């Protein structure tokens, strides 16, 4: 989750 | 987020090219996440002359050499500086670049990148933006949309003129309203929202909320070992009449599935009798009618029952005519608990009685219901989340107004719920609501938190349902709550 | 890679800037690819003053709010353009930098992140640097590092006094030589190579290379469906004596498992039926020698022998003493089809030959056998792949360094194999590679393409190995060789 | 592998 929100 | 990228760049100092870069490889790394190895697959990026079109240039020159073939068309007749930048680099790094849309070329790519428009959009489609759109749409192709699908209103989520139709679409820092409310749902496909490098605090300083698990996981309350059941609340729920039987008990078994302590319906007899033959664990006091529906008659009877709960529901089922109307208005302005107001108490509801009460209230509207309580159209009302938060604040409530997407506001703070499915679009699913808000707020949530717990609640119970969709009946909904609960912890 | 570095920002026009946060987001996405979730972990960043360290303020910048914890130890005078930016932007966004690096503070992180030095390290570390990196070696944490381990010489892979032991390397476009010769390949741990936007064409203008899977795969001869063996090459080896009969059978079942067609073994007679009592498929030719040596007595026949193939592999157990330098140097000098030189034919070489026969030759010293070759200590020739070059292309032949990491060239294009481990550090081992690379060539790949290939497959069929590799002998890995080569297709 | 070669 560091790049995305899903 | 135009404010948050701003603010980005001219108080916390990040070059506005650093945040393209971000934006571009986010949308590289996300298609790689859905497609698996990018590199058998032959790439069509559309960008416009906006910040938009800089991103996809920026994912354009990412591709090449790594893809089996990638290809801009530029649709715009000025470049902002950073798109001119991106587009200068791709042409650099070897990219091919043409300025004319021929519709065959569709035929000789796999994947369309989707740069034309953002969050900049404003105005109707027109002319021949449109015709690529359009085309783009009828030719199978995978879509991935840069930010929002070019054509869906940001700010509203609705169609300008058309909008692409993406399978992914990759956003930045934060979902916008047009990801979450329809048609612009819709159009979005799968969402990914990716962090390009804006500070924390700033990303978190937004008002308007989606509901998550994590927050309703927050918000549940605790169960200590040793209470009874006065520890979780205590409801009474004035519903029902001789048209509509049904009602009180599926708000009745909501507030039950989700927790609550003890559950009281005041229905008229011998209407009373249809809840406790399904469900006798339900308290079904049966009130004496003329003609099967609640009167002033019936007044202090109802403001006796209130005295010993925590929080009263009032509408499901209770008819729309003078009488009920005389009792529901008389009822709010005398009762001093907080009330859950739904349904036929919405459509006979006076809002002076609203202001003019100390205790708080949640009004759980649908569109219809919402149209009728402001004078306005259904068009007008739907989705408008800045009408709910107006009246919500000049009423001093929450107002949960459902749709498919449900806005919860109390003025202040606005959160969407996108849980659910279409088997809630029948019959006996507002009524279910009405009763799990009532018993979180008998259990010791504050209104707006007891509504946002339970909209997400009701719509995953709903998704939980094991065969087809259409098949689902309220009944089945309040077998699947516990399930809800469960699965959220 | 400064070459690359500086074209990509000079010519083709991309911000310092852009390539430094590329660098970082790379080694956060690496690191939460190794430690799953980074919210519940404290960061200790440890950054120098150059480039290096700018890489670790942008990753120390990308953890705020995100991780439980970071911490920036600044350990620097002055800091590069790139570097200042970015420690302000650390700044900007709340990041906490202290500028001494008190021991216990060890104690309160779990990762640290290893941002001192990169390809910029000049000499020896010292001082205050070193006592560092020996508290952060003592420490136990996790350690990552920033494009190479501080204080490995990305050049040579020697350590500079003292340098970082890593459990994760992250380094940005290719592999540094230092990554892939010891000590430095040791203390890179884990390594990732990130794609930081150079463009392809620069990142493949490299002349040194890994030897990859997929080079092997796609080197690996056809076998055409309607063969027969001489299809697949005829290899002599001239190998063995009194003292050393199992040499010559290593040799000749290296090029049979490797597909050869026909092996044919030239041996003293009566250490010739060692050969065939162990594997009858071999031809293992009796040559009358008076003590048990090859002698230039028996030069005519081995050149009649050698009439009939394709490839003749010359040296493993001939022995060492004055009539087989005689054999191997006239033999060499006269014998117009390639040759592999392995072991005691490298130690009588004489180098003149190489440079007069017409037919290449494929040479396979470990580093005792090529210190003697070009009289020089065992430290000037290990890893020395600029010596290695040198060679080649002075004697115009492959030259196979033999060592953990082995270095393969020609002098114009030089590769590098780490598969293996030190099953292989055992007699016998390098006989079977021999036999590998006449059969490759025999086969049809030229030398260097069968010295690429037959280093890794040698290298993976020891990892094939089913038990503790220290137990793996020549025998064994004979019988892993077509696993490995299933393995590889 | 577009961002790692491992
Ligand atoms: C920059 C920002 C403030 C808004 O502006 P923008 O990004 O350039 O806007 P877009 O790319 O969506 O589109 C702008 C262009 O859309 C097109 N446009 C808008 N409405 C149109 C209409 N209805 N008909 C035809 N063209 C229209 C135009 O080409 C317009 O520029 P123009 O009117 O001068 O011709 C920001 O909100 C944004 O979209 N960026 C998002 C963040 C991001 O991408 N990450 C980092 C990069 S800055
Ligand atoms: O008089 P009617 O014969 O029409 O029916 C008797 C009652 O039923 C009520 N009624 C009939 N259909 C109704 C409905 N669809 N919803 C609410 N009330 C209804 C009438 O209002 C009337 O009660 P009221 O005079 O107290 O308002
Ligand atoms: C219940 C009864 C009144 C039907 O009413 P209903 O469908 O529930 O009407 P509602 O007040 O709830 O409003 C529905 C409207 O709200 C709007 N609406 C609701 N949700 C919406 C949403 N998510 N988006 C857009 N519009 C929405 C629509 O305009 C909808 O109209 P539609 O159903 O035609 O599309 C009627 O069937 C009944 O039970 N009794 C009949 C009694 C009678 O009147 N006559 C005989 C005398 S006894
Ligand atoms: O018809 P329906 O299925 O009952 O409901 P729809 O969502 O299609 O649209 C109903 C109305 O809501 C409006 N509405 C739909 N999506 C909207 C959005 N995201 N924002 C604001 N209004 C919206 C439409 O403009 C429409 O208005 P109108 O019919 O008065 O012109
Ligand atoms: C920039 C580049 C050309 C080489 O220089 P650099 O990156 O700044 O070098 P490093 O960060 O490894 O280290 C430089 C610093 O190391 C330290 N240094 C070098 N040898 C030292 C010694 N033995 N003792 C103490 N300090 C020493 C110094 O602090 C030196 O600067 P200084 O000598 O003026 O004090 C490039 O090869 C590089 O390291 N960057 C790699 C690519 C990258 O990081 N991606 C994008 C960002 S540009
Ligand atoms: O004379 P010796 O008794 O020492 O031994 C007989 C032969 O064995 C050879 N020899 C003995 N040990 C040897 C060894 N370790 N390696 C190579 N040759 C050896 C000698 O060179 C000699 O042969 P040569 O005179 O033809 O060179
Ligand atoms: C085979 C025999 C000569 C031993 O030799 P060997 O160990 O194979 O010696 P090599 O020429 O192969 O060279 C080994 C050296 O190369 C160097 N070396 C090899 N690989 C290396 C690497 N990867 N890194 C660093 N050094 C390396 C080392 O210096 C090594 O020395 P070490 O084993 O002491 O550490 C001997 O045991 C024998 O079989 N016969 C005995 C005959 C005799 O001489 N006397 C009796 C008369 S009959
Ligand atoms: O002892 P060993 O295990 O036989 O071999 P080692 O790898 O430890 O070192 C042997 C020599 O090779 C050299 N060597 C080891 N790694 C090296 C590297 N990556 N680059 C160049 N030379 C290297 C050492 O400097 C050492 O030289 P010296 O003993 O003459 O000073
Ligand atoms: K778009
Ligand atoms: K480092």
């Amino acid at each position: 989750a560091w790049l995305f929100e899903a | 987020m135009k404010e948050i990228d701003e603010l980005t760049i001219k108080e916390y100092g990040v070059d506005s090219r650093i945040l393209m870069e971000r934006a571009g490889i986010s949308v590289v790394l996300a298609m790689e996440e859905e497609l698996g190895n990018l590199s058998d697959y032959r790439f069509l990026v559309l960008c416009g002359g906006g910040n938009n079109g800089g991103d996809g240039f920026v994912v354009a020159r990412n591709l090449l050499g790594v893809v089996k073939d990638v290809l801009v068309v530029f649709l715009g007749k000025k470049k902002t500086p950073d798109c001119e930048y991106n587009y200068g680099l791709y042409k650099k790094f070897g990219g091919k670049v043409v300025e004319q849309f021929e519709p065959s070329i569709l035929n000789e790519f796999d994947v369309v990148v989707d740069a034309i428009f953002g969050t900049g959009l404003r105005g109707e489609i027109t002319g021949e933006y449109a015709e690529i759109i359009n085309l783009v749409n009828k030719s199978g192709k995978v879509v991935v949309s840069v930010d929002v699908p070019s054509g869906i209103d940001s700010n509203t989520g609705k169609v300008l003129r058309t909008a692409v139709k993406a399978d992914l679409t990759v956003t930045f820092g934060v979902p916008k309203i047009g990801h979450i409310l329809f048609p612009g749902r819709d159009l979005t496909g799968k969402l990914k929202v990716a962090n390009i490098g804006h500070p924390v605090h700033l990303i978190n300083s937004i008002n308007r909320y989606v509901i998550t698990r994590e927050m309703v996981r927050s918000l549940l309350p605790e169960r200590p070992r040793d209470s009874h059941k006065g520890t979780y609340g205590k409801v009474l729920i004035i519903a029902g009449s001789r048209l509509y039987s049904g009602a009180p008990v599926l708000s009745g078994m909501g507030s039950l599935k989700v927790g609550t302590g003890l559950v009281k319906l005041a229905v008229p007899f011998p209407q009373n009798l249809i809840a406790t033959s399904r469900f006798p664990e339900l308290i079904s006091v049966p009130i004496d009618t003329e003609k099967g529906f609640f009167s002033l008659q019936n007044l202090q009877e109802c403001l006796e029952l209130s005295k010993d709960v925590d929080v009263v529901a009032i509408g499901p089922g209770l008819g729309n005519n003078e009488h009920v109307r005389e009792f529901v208005n008389e009822f709010l302005k005398t009762l001093e608990k907080p009330a859950v107001i739904d349904a036929d108490a919405i459509n006979v509801l006076d809002t002076s009685v609203l202001k003019e009460r100390k205790s708080p209230a949640v009004l759980t509207p649908h569109p219809g219901e919402m149209a009728r309580l402001v004078k306005k159209t259904v068009g007008d009302v739907k989705y408008n989340y800045e009408l709910a938060e107006e009246f919500a604040k000049e009423n001093d409530c929450v107002l949960v107004l459902k749709s498919a997407t449900t806005i919860v506001t109390d003025g202040e703070k606005t959160l969407f719920n996108i849980t659910g499915n279409t088997g809630l679009s029948k019959g006996g699913s507002g009524d279910v609501l009405t009763g799990m808000i009532a018993g979180f707020i008998a259990q010791g949530l504050s209104p707006l938190e007891a509504s946002t717990v339970s909209v997400y609640l009701h719509g995953f119970a709903a998704e939980l349902f094991e065969q087809d969709e259409r098949g689902l009946t309220a009944s089945e909904l309040l077998r699947l709550i516990p399930e809800a609960i469960r699965r959220l912890k």
